[PDB]
């Protein structure tokens, strides 16, 4: 446009597709990662059924679809569908050519070094790519906050990662990855739901149940005080009218489930709650360097936006951690687009030269390029 | 007579609509509302602690000063 | 260019009169009183001429460049803004004034008050009004259109006088931004007649939803003081220069000629080289200006002009000139570079000018035309200062500022609940949607400033 | 095709009159509760300032202590 040529900002996860034009502060297009084909065989003639039916045009007929999710927290089921949900992105919704913008994607902490290569493959030999890089979730929303001294705890859907990203990354281990997000609380329901005489069956309609839960589930400050509140029909149940027309009266099913984020116990996994893989991390540093972290907490994602989510880790934290100074947890009151505002910065960096990879760096050193010069 | 009440059926979903938007809007605003107060009221409470604690190490500053 | 032209047309001699009268117009507009010099102008302008089927003038338009956009609320004391603004407010009635809605008091505002002077001995402040304004009516503006303009500064004014209090919001250290002096902030919102409180809403707590439709406004995210002053100014700048650019171009729409067209020739005007013992921030981007300016005649009268000597058939050898001098320009352009890196440090919310010093010294302090108090030994580099050389000298540069005089951006999310509004002032702030300068709107700062400036280069490797 | 027409206005102009009761009510209370949330607001505001100087007093006896 008469300013520079070739830039572009995108972000996936296991959630929506965030992604937009050259140089932008917020995303323009954001669209659900589905993709499915047809189990009512698609009036087989009223078209060649074929294309899954990604996209907008999928998220609105949900019934014809059999959503099948092809990256699950860190593996991908099957990439061969992988192919035509980037045929949709940069040529649908971005209108240009990727044979000529580079690409900026994020990277699931600790992925398989067996995919890295094979993404690669995908983009460089295919769709032809003289520039990109893939940077690593987390630290990205670091810059974009405003802080250079904070430890980061950024998920959503994908995957739970404790990056205490302050002075340094790549170093001592101090990450946790657990896969329990998301699509986790949306498997969970239908489960639970069956003693009230409701079950979202198939996969088509639990979708649905996430649209439904970030409206108005929320999370119990106190199980025990709220357990006698129960007799006291008020502050639960709440009359939400389904679209198509079956009411769901929604009140101690609304700070069940979440309780299972606290309690992993309830889903036969020994991981520790959030607030104590925090310690595990935190207690590898240095002694003398946790009296500034626990002043900033940087709590990011679409996870940490139902109620009551910052101030019981404010109640579980100071127990088990040093009471001396003060503590404040930063989370951005819209900290799940933490990651794009990051990604913008990062775009608009000229030092992010001696990070990407270009065409010829490539063929010079191999498929290994990657792991050759990255980390 | 027919003419005459789809004439007022029409206007009547009209009014119908525009009356569910404004309540659809206000319960909405109610609700969040609600929200935002009781996690102030949470925050009020807890920082409520905070103040009489405040008050007493200062007092008990005060008598440990008197002693030495 | 007359004479040689042509004559004839009473309507001729008569144009050749008004803008050799526009000397005194243009020594209020383009100038301003500096520290040393005083009649300092400071903005890039480039006036087009146009021209008729027989060779003489019709009309012409303006354009600006980036504006030093802090002049109106922050400078150094001593120094003032611009003199329109002060010739105003002791020329006009305590009666007009109350329309107004100003206050006969200047300490009471905020702007006024940061700069600490106001009543000058030299300069005759109710001697300039009246002149001011048979300047305005000798060209083509009327009392009652006047009127009609000052409302819209007026109203930029009352969005102006507000530098919100300490917002006891947060719990430890950290606050937001919250409203004490609420009869400043109702001013604002006065002039547009909105919901004093739901103004605030949208514009001191960010908004965003987006996706599949395009954007739903109302959850929002309270953001810290450092984003909080950054849109205020981002705010109260942008509206003015969408003001200037739209004042001196609707004011051509009168004096444009309609009953004849032509071609077009340019015509260039700038700020001054001024040194003082001390500097800062903005002694950098004028020294910027210069080194295109200096690049210029390298491109013209040292490279257009060579290549006229094989154009013309004259047997000519290539003779050994002076370097294209690419140090200072390969090194702020293609990735690793000033600018570039400037950008780097500057995206680094957090990082502060002192830290961006640092960032420079290690990228180079090895390529020629740098040097700091650290590798080149010269106790007169201070300890939180730096050295740049240009031409035939040196420059040491303060770190004061840079940040919120940088950046400056300015999202659509605090315009649109503006322009939505119904009144030929408010919706006017912002004219017809994209006055030929749009393409694509949110862009971090950095990228803006290249536009200013790359808009220039862009039309000079065309032209004779 | 009139009997349907009158049905549907019955049922219509019913809803309509408890879509707007509803707006009503939904307004009411959310009057009621954004008044108590202002209030709340502003008395938090107060004992926080409270807190500040608990915390100083508390503090500087503690100073004045390690003085004596
Ligand atoms: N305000 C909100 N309240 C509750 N859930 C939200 C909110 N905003 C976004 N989400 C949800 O957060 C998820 C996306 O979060 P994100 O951190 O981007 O996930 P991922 O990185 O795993 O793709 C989606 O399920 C979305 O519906
Ligand atoms: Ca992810």
């Amino acid at each position: 446009d008469e300013d520079e040529t070739t830039a572009l900002v995108c972000d996936n996860g296991s959630g929506l597709v965030k992604a937009g034009f050259a140089g932008d502060d917020a995303p323009r297009a954001v669209f659900p990662s589905i993709v499915g084909r047809p189990r009512h065989q698609g009036v087989m003639v009223g078209m060649g059924q074929k294309d899954s039916y990604v996209g907008d045009e999928a998220q609105s007929k949900r019934g014809i679809l059999t959503l099948k999710y092809p990256i699950e927290h860190g593996i991908i089921t099957n990439w061969d569908d992988m192919e035509k949900i980037w045929h949709h992105t940069f040529y649908n919704e971005l209108r240009v050519a990727p044979e000529e913008h580079p690409t900026l994607l994020t990277e699931a902490p600790l992925n398989p070094k067996a995919n890295r290569e094979k993404m690669t493959q995908i983009m460089f030999e295919t769709f032809n790519v003289p520039a990109m890089y893939v940077a690593i979730q987390a630290v990205l929303s670091l810059y974009a906050s405003g802080r250079t001294t904070g430890i980061v705890l950024d998920s959503g859907d994908g995957v739970t990662h404790n990056v205490p990203i302050y002075e340094g990354y790549a170093l001592p281990h101090a990450i946790m990855r657990l896969d329990l997000a998301g699509r986790d609380l949306t498997d969970y329901l239908m489960k639970i739901l069956t003693e009230r005489g409701y079950s979202f069956v198939t996969t088509a309609e639990r979708e649905i149940v996430r649209d439904i839960k970030e409206k108005l589930c929320y999370v119990a400050l106190d199980f025990e005080n709220e357990m006698a509140t129960a007799a006291s029909s008020s502050s639960l149940e709440k009359s939400y009218e389904l679209p198509d027309g079956q009411v769901i009266t929604i009140g101690n099913e609304r700070f069940r489930c979440p309780e299972t984020l606290f309690q992993p116990s309830f889903i036969g996994m020994e991981s520790a709650g959030i607030h104590e893989t925090t310690y595990n991390s935190i207690m590898k540093c240095d002694i003398d360097i946790r009296k500034d972290l626990y002043a900033n907490n940087v709590m990011s994602g679409g996870t940490t936006m139902y109620p009551g989510i910052a101030d019981r880790m404010q109640k579980e934290i100071t127990a088990l951690a040093p009471s001396t100074m003060k503590i404040k947890i930063i989370a951005p009151p819209e900290r799940k687009y933490s990651v794009w505002i990051g990604g913008s910065i990062l775009a608009s960096l000229s030092t992010f030269q001696q990070m990407w990879i270009t065409k010829q760096e490539y063929d010079e050193a191999g498929p290994s390029i990657v792991h050759r010069k990255c980390f | 007579e027919l003419d005459r009440a789809q004439e007022r059926l029409a206007t009547a979903l009209q009014k119908l609509e525009e009356a569910e938007k404004a309540a659809d809007e206000s319960e909405r605003g109610m609700k969040v509302i609600e929200s935002r107060a009781q996690k102030d009221e949470e925050k009020m409470e807890i920082q409520e602690i905070q103040l009489k604690e405040a008050k007493h190490i200062a007092e008990d500053a005060d008598r440990k000063y008197e002693e030495v | 260019l007359t004479f040689v032209s042509s004559n004839q047309s009473p309507n001729g001699e008569r144009i050749s009169k008004m803008l050799l009268d526009s000397n005194p117009l243009l020594e209020a507009f383009g100038n301003a009183k500096t520290l040393r010099n005083d009649n300092s102008s400071r903005f890039g302008k480039y006036m087009e001429m146009q021209f008729n089927a027989v060779g003489s003038p019709i009309g012409g338009k303006i354009t600006n460049y980036l504006l030093e956009k802090s002049r109106v609320v922050g400078r150094t004391q001593g120094e003032r803004s611009f003199h329109i603004f002060y010739q105003m407010l002791k020329g006009l009635s305590q009666s007009k004034l109350d329309e107004l809605g100003l206050t006969p008091n200047a300490p009471a505002y905020e702007y006024l008050k940061k700069s600490g002077c106001f009543d000058v001995s030299t300069i005759d402040d109710s001697g300039e009004f009246k002149i001011i304004v048979k300047a305005m009516e000798t060209l083509g503006l009327k009392e009652s259109d006047q009127n009609s303009i000052w409302r819209i500064l007026a109203a930029i004014l009352h969005i102006g006088n507000i530098t919100f209090a300490e917002a006891a919001e947060q719990r430890t250290g950290t606050t937001t931004v919250k409203v004490s002096d609420t009869k400043s902030l109702a001013a604002a919102a006065s002039c547009l007649k909105t919901d004093q409180q739901s103004l605030s809403i949208a514009l001191c707590y960010r908004s965003i939803s987006t996706g599949v439709g395009k954007r739903c406004e109302v959850i929002s995210v309270p953001m810290d003081c450092n984003q909080a002053a950054y849109s205020r100014d981002a705010l109260a700048k942008a509206l003015y220069e969408r003001l200037f650019n739209w004042l001196v171009s609707k004011i051509n729409t009168i004096i444009n000629c309609t009953t004849e067209k032509g071609p077009v020739i340019g015509i260039l005007d700038i700020y001054g080289f001024e040194v003082f013992q001390n500097n800062s921030f903005e002694q950098l981007n004028i020294n910027f200006c210069n080194e295109k300016l200096q690049q210029l005649f390298i491109e013209l009268t040292l490279k257009s002009e060579q290549e006229e000597y094989v154009r013309e058939g004259i047997e000519w050898k290539n003779i050994e000139y002076f370097n294209n001098k690419p140090i200072c320009e390969l090194i702020e352009k293609k990735p690793i570079g000033l600018i570039s890196l400037l950008d780097e440090a500057c995206l680094i919310a957090k990082s502060t000018d002192q830290t961006f010093l640092d960032s420079i010294c290690k990228q180079f302090e090895k390529n020629p035309h740098l040097q700091s108090y650290v590798v080149s030994k010269d106790r007169s580099i201070g300890d939180t200062c730096f050295r740049l050389k240009h031409y035939a000298g040196d420059v040491t540069y303060d770190v004061r500022g840079f940040l919120d005089k940088n950046k400056d951006t300015l999202f659509g999310d605090l315009i649109s609940s503006m322009q939505s509004s119904s009144d030929p002032l408010v919706q006017g702030l912002f004219p017809p949607t994209r006055p030929e300068d749009s393409k694509k709107r949110p862009e971090t700062a950095g990228s803006q400033f290249r536009n200013a400036m790359n808009a220039l280069i862009t039309t000079l490797l065309a032209c004779s």
